[PDB]
């Protein structure tokens, strides 16, 4: 109750940061998703302006 | 009237015969025709009797500028 002593849990916590480390670092953003399709329209763009740098 | 006709005919062939011209001109008429038409041949042109004209010219430069294209 009152426990005593401490010799316990406290070496059997840092073994679970070892484990909550690596299941919640696989997770996925749904915000990065909105920035891979800037980059794609601007280079093809920069494309388009190096056919028309082709043509100028 | 014939008879005044043929005495015309006389007298021009009395101005027929001339040998120095103008008898009754004198100088005025002299004066003035050679001024007549030397202030019409300054309005006409300096050309000469005999010199045939012959010239050439010369045509533009066809130049050529530069554009960066392709």
């Amino acid at each position: 109750d009152t426990s005593t002593w401490f010799i316990t849990i406290t070496s059997m916590i840092m073994t679970l940061f070892i484990l909550f480390q690596l299941k919640i670092s696989n997770y996925s953003y749904p915000a990065s998703p909105e920035s891979i399709e800037l980059k794609t329209q601007k280079h093809s763009t920069p494309w388009e302006m190096k056919w028309t740098k082709i043509y100028l | 009237v014939q008879k005044l006709f043929v005495d015309k005919i006389r007298e021009y062939r009395t101005k027929r015969q001339t040998s120095g011209g103008p008898v009754d001109a004198g100088p005025e008429y002299q004066q003035d025709l050679d001024r007549e038409l030397f202030k019409l041949k300054q309005m006409y042109g300096k050309a000469d009797m005999n010199t045939f004209p012959n010239f050439t010219f010369e045509d533009p430069k066809f130049e050529a500028v530069e554009k960066p294209q392709s």
